[PDB]
RNA sequence: GUGGGAGAGGGUGGUGGAAUUCCCGGAGUAGCGGUGAAAUGCGCAGAUACCGGGAGGAACGCCGAUGGCGAAGGCAGCCACCUGGUCCACCCGUGACGCUGAGGCGCGAAAGCGUGGGGAGCAAACCGGAUUAGAUACCCGGGUAGUCCACGCCCUAAACGAUGCGCGCUAGGUCUCUGGGUCUCCUGGGGGCCGAAGCUAACGCGUUAAGCGCGCCGCCUGGGGAGUACGGCCGCAAGGC
C-alpha cells in the first residue's frame, strides 16, 4: 500500500441534505476500494481562476490515505460517476520540498 | 431604437483588413463597420487610414443609440491595430479601457503553408 | 514492483551461507525473479518494445552466469537449475 | 526589478494547493515566469511548472488571462 | 547487495484548458476573404465580426533551455497503474564470471500497402482563379488518398557527430545538468565552449580524440555506365538486401 492524496471539487450549490449524501458517497465509495484515510482537510467554497461547468465556485475536498496501488485508477473511475462531482485528480504523496530555506 | 450608452468595441485587425464591431455590456452587437464599408475596396481595407475611418463610422453610428461610455477589446496583429484605438479615443466615446483578446492556440491545429 | 520484502526472501533462500549476497547462485536467482516479473509484464503490453530490450540483457547475464557455473562446479549448477526450473 | 524568490519566504515547491503564493509566479496573464523573472533553479523551476499545472485543472490558477493595457 | 537519486525512457487507461471547423439560438447589416495587385470562392436562404450553448477530431502555449531521457529511430498537457535503463554513497558479497561480435533473432522517422474504423485542421493527385511569352510551378480559393487509432506487412534516409564498440593513458580554464561531500570549493557521471603536447592535406580535433596504444567486427581501391542488368533471398504490391 502507497499513500496518495484525492482532490474532490463538486457543484458548490448543495443543501446539507445533498452535501451529506454526495460525501457519504464519497466514504461509502472509499470503503469499498480499502483506502484506510489518514487525515482531511475540506476547504469548501473557492473561487475558481475559470468558470467549470458554467459555475465560477466549486467546493473543495482533500483526503489522505493508504490503500494498494492497482485500484486506483477504478476508484477514479467510481468518483466522476456522480454528476454533482466535478473535478478528479489523485496524486502519488510525496514530500514537501521546500525552497529559499 | 436602443439607448444603451454603454458597451464593447471590438477590433478585429488582421493584415487583410480591419473591422470594428460596438456591443452591450452582454455582447450583442449594435452597429458595425469595416475597411470596406467605407469606399475602400481591396487591400486599401488593410491600412491604418481605413482602420481609422471605419472605427469612426461606427462610432458614429453607436452614437445615434446614444453611446458614451465604451470599453475596447483588440484581436489580431495588421496595420492599423493601433490607429483604429487612437482613433476610438477622441471619436468623443469615453474609453473606459483596453484589452488585447487576440486568441493564441495551445498549438492544436495545423495552420497553412503560408504560417509555417 | 519488486519491494525488499520479496528482495530478501529470496537472497536468504539461495545464500550459499548466511550474509552472501553476490554468489553466483545468488545473482541467478535475483536475475530469475525480475526475469519472471517482466515476462509476465510483456504478456500484455506486447507493443512495450523499450522494455524488451532490458529482458533480452538479463537474459544474457543470466545464461552469462550458468554458463560460467558450468565450467566451474558442475554440481552447483545442476542443484540450482532444478531447483529454478530452467534450461 | 526584484525576484519572486528574492521577496518570499520559506515556501512548500510542491504544494499546488497554496494559489497565494503560486499566483506571485504567473505573469500578468496566466503564463509562467521565465527562471529570469522567478530567480529559481533548475530543479526548482521544474517542479515549480508542475505544480502550476496541478493548480490549473483544480481551477486555482487561469490557464491564460486577459491583458489590460495597449 | 544495501540505501538514495534525476528523467518529454517505454506501455495501458483515464483526464484538462486554449484554439480551428461544424450545428443550435440570441443579436446584427453589406460584404467577407484573399494578394505585389487582383480574380475564382463565399454572402439576402442574412455570411464575416460579437455573446451563449453543444458536437467532434487532432495537437499540447507559457514552463522550454545553447536542457533532460534513450542503443539508435526517437520521446513534450496532466493523473494513475505496469515498467526499462542509468547514476552516486557504503567497500558488504561472488572471484576473471571480461571485450568485441560473421550469422541468427528483435527494434527501426516519414512515406507507401492490406483489413476495419475515424475524419476537425492540413493536404499529393485533381478541380478552379491568377501570374506569364507559356504555368504541366512558386502566390490564391476549393479538395481525395493520406496524416490519427487498432491489427498485420513494408526494412529504406543527410537513419549525421557524414566520426563502430570497449579499455587504458595524455596540461588546464570556463559554462552547465545531476548526485555526494569536511558545501570560497573538492570529488564523480553526462551535456557545451576555448585551448597544452601531439595528430591532420587543410578546415579543424584536442580527458565526450580525429592524440598515444591495444583487441574485435563492418567497409574502401578512379568517374560515367550503375545501385543498373542477371541470379538468389525476402515482399500482397510498391520495392528492399
Ligand atoms: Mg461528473
Ligand atoms: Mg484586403
Ligand atoms: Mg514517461
Ligand atoms: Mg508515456
Ligand atoms: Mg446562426
Ligand atoms: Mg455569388
Ligand atoms: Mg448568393
Ligand atoms: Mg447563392
Ligand atoms: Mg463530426
Ligand atoms: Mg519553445
Ligand atoms: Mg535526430
Ligand atoms: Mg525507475
Ligand atoms: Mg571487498
Ligand atoms: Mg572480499
Ligand atoms: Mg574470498
Ligand atoms: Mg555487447
Ligand atoms: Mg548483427
Ligand atoms: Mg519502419
Ligand atoms: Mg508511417
Ligand atoms: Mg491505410
Ligand atoms: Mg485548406
Ligand atoms: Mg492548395
Ligand atoms: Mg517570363
Ligand atoms: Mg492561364
Ligand atoms: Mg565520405
Ligand atoms: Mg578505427
Ligand atoms: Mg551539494
Ligand atoms: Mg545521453
Ligand atoms: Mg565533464
Ligand atoms: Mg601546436
Ligand atoms: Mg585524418
Ligand atoms: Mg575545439
Ligand atoms: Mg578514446
Ligand atoms: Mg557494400
Ligand atoms: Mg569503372
Ligand atoms: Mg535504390
Ligand atoms: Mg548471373
Ligand atoms: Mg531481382
Ligand atoms: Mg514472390
Ligand atoms: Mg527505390
Amino acid at each position: 500500500m502507497r499513500r496518495y492524496e484525492v482532490n474532490i471539487v463538486l457543484n458548490p450549490n448543495l443543501d446539507q441534505s445533498q452535501l451529506a449524501l454526495e460525501k457519504e458517497i464519497i466514504q461509502r465509495a472509499l470503503e469499498n476500494y480499502g483506502a484506510r484515510v489518514e487525515k482531511v482537510e475540506e476547504l469548501g467554497l473557492r473561487r475558481l481562476a475559470y468558470p467549470i461547468a458554467k459555475d465560477p465556485q466549486g467546493y473543495f475536498l482533500w483526503y489522505q490515505v493508504e490503500m494498494p496501488e492497482d485500484r486506483v485508477n477504478d476508484l477514479a473511475r467510481e468518483l466522476r460517476i456522480r454528476d454533482n462531482v466535478r473535478r478528479v485528480m489523485v496524486v502519488k504523496s510525496q514530500e514537501p520540498f521546500l525552497a529559499n530555506a | 431604437k436602443r439607448q444603451v450608452a454603454s458597451g464593447r468595441a471590438y477590433i478585429h485587425a488582421s493584415y487583410n483588413n480591419t473591422i470594428v464591431t460596438i456591443t452591450d455590456p452582454d455582447g450583442n452587437p449594435i452597429t458595425w463597420s469595416s475597411g470596406g464599408v467605407i469606399g475602400y475596396k481591396g487591400s486599401r481595407k488593410g491600412t491604418p487610414y481605413a482602420a481609422q475611418l471605419a472605427a469612426l463610422d461606427a462610432a458614429k453610428k453607436a452614437m445615434a443609440y446614444g453611446m458614451q461610455s465604451v470599453d475596447v477589446i483588440v484581436r489580431g496583429t495588421g496595420a492599423g491595430r493601433e490607429q483604429a484605438i487612437r482613433a476610438l479615443q477622441a471619436s468623443g466615446l469615453q474609453v473606459k479601457s483596453i484589452v488585447d483578446d487576440t486568441p493564441v492556440p495551445h498549438n492544436g491545429c495545423r495552420p497553412k503553408k503560408k504560417f509555417r | 514492483p519488486i519491494t525488499k520484502e520479496e528482495k530478501q526472501k529470496v537472497i536468504q533462500e539461495f545464500a550459499r551461507f548466511p550474509g552472501d549476497t553476490g554468489s553466483t547462485e545468488v545473482q541467478v536467482a535475483l536475475l530469475t525473479l525480475r526475469i519472471n516479473r517482466l515476462s509476465e509484464h510483456l504478456k500484455v503490453h506486447k507493443k512495450d518494445h523499450h522494455s524488451h530490450r532490458g529482458l533480452l540483457m538479463m537474459v544474457g547475464q543470466r545464461r552469462r552466469l550458468l554458463r560460467y557455473l558450468q565450467r566451474e562446479d558442475p554440481e552447483r549448477y545442476r542443484a540450482l537449475i532444478e531447483k529454478l526450473g530452467i534450461r | 526589478k526584484a525576484k519572486v524568490k528574492a521577496t518570499l519566504g520559506e515556501f512548500d515547491l510542491r504544494d499546488y494547493r497554496n494559489v497565494e503564493v503560486l499566483k506571485r509566479f504567473l505573469s500578468e496573464t496566466g503564463k509562467i515566469l521565465p527562471r529570469r523573472r522567478t530567480g529559481l533553479s533548475a530543479k526548482e523551476q521544474r517542479i515549480l511548472a508542475k505544480t502550476i499545472k496541478r493548480a490549473r485543472i483544480l481551477g486555482l490558477l487561469p490557464f491564460t488571462e486577459k491583458l489590460v493595457r495597449k
